[PDB]
């Protein structure tokens, strides 16, 4: 997933 | 005068049943022997020229690897002990249960013989080593890669265990009847590879030492012991292949007795056949397990 | 009681009788062990076989003759030594080499760097292991001189449901390029192009971050991901991380498929992935990555 | 004498007959055990020594 | 064991  | 062929009538009935029963344990398993056992080894990834390599890779549990010394041979399955002192050990012999028989000739000691390794009761690979010989020529082509270390473990039927360490060891090929060289030697078992056995005294005590010895089975005398009488070869009395001199003070490829202690009446020859070492227990009594691993000295 | 002694004559010869008889069933006895012996020779037979035919990749192999999936040797052109895979042909005359494999979470996937240089997990001729072949291995069959491979990604959900991901020019750099995955484009499947990355609405730039192509392979005790934080470290894997993935098929095995947050100590999705297809939060049952030359993708 | 001679035979043939089988067991218990390695099974089984050397310091015995 |  992404990671901000 | 008095009671005898009482006494001598009562026996030969005992033995002639004893006979009888024999007969059948050895006509049941020849049934069995119609069939064979079986394992499934599933192959781990990991690979290198020996366990040492291997678990330098990340090979780090005990079980079947593949391993290939060198690009000239195929490779073949090896068991790879990777916890015991720092792991990195290939085990070239292993004797735990008498499952293997170890009374072979020349070339089956020449190619190697016995189980590898078996599965670990509901798994797909083989984690548990079986009873084996790595293989003269094996053995020889590990050795002769750099110096190698010799590492022999053994306990007794009561779980008592002692080790033979031996800092340099090497293997000559077969042009040199597998000539064996050990030194740099320590541990608990006793050094019976190079001093012999220590409960004999001068010329006794150095007839049974194995280092410089060349190989020798029972269809093959290289031994340090010289005769006319072709049943005078310590192969063929003291049970299957190995350095034997004149004869020896360690003979871990021996008929393996179940329960340790064994006597003069019960060894086929009356020698002291079995998993002898001598230096720790005497000549009659079989270690319960016995095994030989090398690995890369450093 | 103590019989006659003209009783001796004939108690004498009784015993004489039976011990030669004795005797001779011992010399018979005697050699039905010796034919006993005989036959207690051979090993157990091992049911797992490696086959003879040889070559350059899986490929190579069902172009010399090769039909049944199993396990092979191949040695690449710039391979040092050749090495054990897992081959699949079909009745097509296709060699896939496979690289990668889940599918019962059997093996555990936190490796470190040395660990996927070298690979790890069993190979099975029936292929019904999991694995990872190595990252040096898997940079050496793909980067064979004038040899375009592509890479096909499978997927199987816990319903019996299976999707593919194709890649053209599928590659895999040398350890000096921290063994770096590349591809030409998407070459198309139902499975979705995960690897393009995958917009998680977390930010504008949520696709870019969670973009494979151009990455570099990364493991908790070798970082090269772009993230200030680990991502091979917290998802516990490793992998082509970016910031940190859309398709992660070497994440946490996760029983059932379905998982959340909670099931994680940190809190993020590390499970097997593949955003494109499933949630973040579906972990697959049956996952397998295999390459062989373009040419031999569907004309 | 005639008999005495006789007897005098059975008692170092008995005792002959006793030390080889009691071997012939222990090759025997050795050789099925070795074929755990190797065929489908291995006959489950138990030497009794005992039962040898009793009639052995029993043999012993009457020869005196 | 030896053979003397
Ligand atoms: C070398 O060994 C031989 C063989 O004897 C056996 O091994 C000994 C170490 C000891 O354990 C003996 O009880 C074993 O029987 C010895 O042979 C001697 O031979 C002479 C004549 O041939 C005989 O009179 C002796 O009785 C034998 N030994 C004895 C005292 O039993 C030999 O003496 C041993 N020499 C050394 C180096 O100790
Ligand atoms: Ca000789
Ligand atoms: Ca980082």
């Amino acid at each position: 997933g992404h990671r901000p | 005068i008095p009671t005898n062929l009482r006494v001598l009538r009562s026996i030969l009935e005992n033995l002639r049943s004893k006979i009888q029963k024999l007969e059948s344990d050895v006509s049941a398993q020849m049934e069995y022997c119609r069939t064979p056992c079986t394992v499934s080894c599933n192959i781990p990834v990991v690979s290198g020229k020996e366990c040492e390599e291997i678990i330098r890779k990340g090979g780090e549990t005990s079980e079947m690897y593949l391993i290939q010394p060198d690009s000239s041979v195929k490779p073949y399955r090896v068991y790879c002990d990777m916890n015991t002192e720092n792991g990195g050990w290939t085990v070239i012999q292993n004797r735990q249960d008498g499952s293997v028989d170890f009374g072979r000739k020349w070339d089956p000691y020449k190619q190697g013989f016995g189980n590898v390794a078996t599965n670990t009761d509901g798994k797909n690979y083989c984690g548990l080593p079986g009873e084996y010989w790595l293989g003269n020529d094996k053995i020889s082509q590990l050795t002769r890669m750099g110096p190698t270390e010799l590492l022999i473990e053994m306990e007794d039927w009561k779980g008592d265990k002692v080790k033979a360490h031996y800092g340099g060891f090497t293997v000559q090929n077969e042009a040199n009847k597998y000539q064996i060289s050990v030194n740099k030697y320590r541990g608990t078992a006793g050094n019976a590879l190079m001093d012999g056995a220590s409960q004999l005294m001068g010329e006794n005590r150095t007839m049974t030492i194995h280092n410089g010895m060349f190989f020798s089975t029972y269809d093959r005398d290289n031994d340090g012991w010289l005769t006319s009488d072709p049943r005078k070869q310590c192969s063929k009395e003291d049970g299957g292949g190995w350095w034997y001199n004149r004869c020896h003070a360690a003979n871990p490829n021996g008929r393996y007795y179940w329960g340790g202690q064994y006597t003069w009446d019960m060894a086929k020859h009356g020698t002291d056949d079995g998993v002898v070492w001598m230096n720790w227990k005497g000549s009659w009594y079989s270690m319960r397990k016995m095994s030989m691993k090398i690995r890369p000295f450093f | 009681y103590e019989a006659s002694i003209l009783t001796h004559d004939s108690s004498i010869r009784y015993l004489q009788e039976i011990y030669n008889s004795n005797n001779q069933k011992i010399v018979n006895l005697k050699e039905k062990v010796a034919q006993l012996e005989a036959q207690c020779q051979e090993p157990c037979k091992d049911t797992v076989q490696i086959h003879d035919i040889t070559g350059k990749d899986c490929q190579d192999i069902a172009n010399k003759g090769a039909k049944q999936s199993g396990l092979y040797f191949i040695k690449p052109l710039k391979a040092n030594q050749q090495f054990l895979v897992y081959c699949e042909i079909d009745g097509s005359g296709n060699g896939w080499t496979v690289f990668q494999k889940r599918l019962d979470g059997s093996v555990d996937f936190k490796k470190n760097w040395i660990q996927y240089k070298e690979g790890f997990g069993h190979l099975s001729p029936t292929g019904t292991t999991e694995f990872w072949l190595g990252n040096e291995k898997i940079h050496l069959i793909s980067t064979q001189s004038a040899i375009p491979y592509a890479l096909r990604v499978e997927l199987e959900d816990w319903n019996g449901r299976t999707s593919t991901a194709d890649y053209a020019m599928f590659k895999v750099g040398p350890e000096a390029d921290k063994y770096r995955l590349t591809y030409a484009y998407f070459a198309g499947g139902d499975a979705g192009d995960a690897f393009d990355g995958f917009d998680f609405g977390d930010a504008p730039s949520a696709k870019f971050f969670t973009s494979h192509n151009g990455m570099q392979f990364s493991t908790w005790d070798n970082d090269n991901d772009k993230f200030e934080g680990n991502c091979a470290e917290q998802d516990g894997s490793g992998w082509w991380m970016n910031k940190c993935h859309a398709g992660h098929l070497n994440g946490v095995y996760y029983q059932g498929g379905t998982y959340s947050k909670a099931s994680t100590p940190n809190g993020y999705d590390n499970g097997i992935i593949w955003a494109t297809w499933k949630t973040r939060w579906y972990s697959m049952k049956k996952t397998t990555m295999k390459i062989i030359p373009f040419n031999r993708l569907t004309i | 004498i005639e008999k005495v001679q006789h007897i005098q035979l059975l008692q170092k043939n008995v005792r002959a007959q006793l030390v080889d089988m009691k071997r012939l067991e222990v090759d025997i218990d050795i050789k099925i055990r070795s074929c755990r390695g190797s065929c489908s099974r291995a006959l489950a089984r138990e030497v009794d020594l005992k039962d040898y050397e009793d009639q052995q310091k029993q043999l012993e015995q009457v020869i005196a």
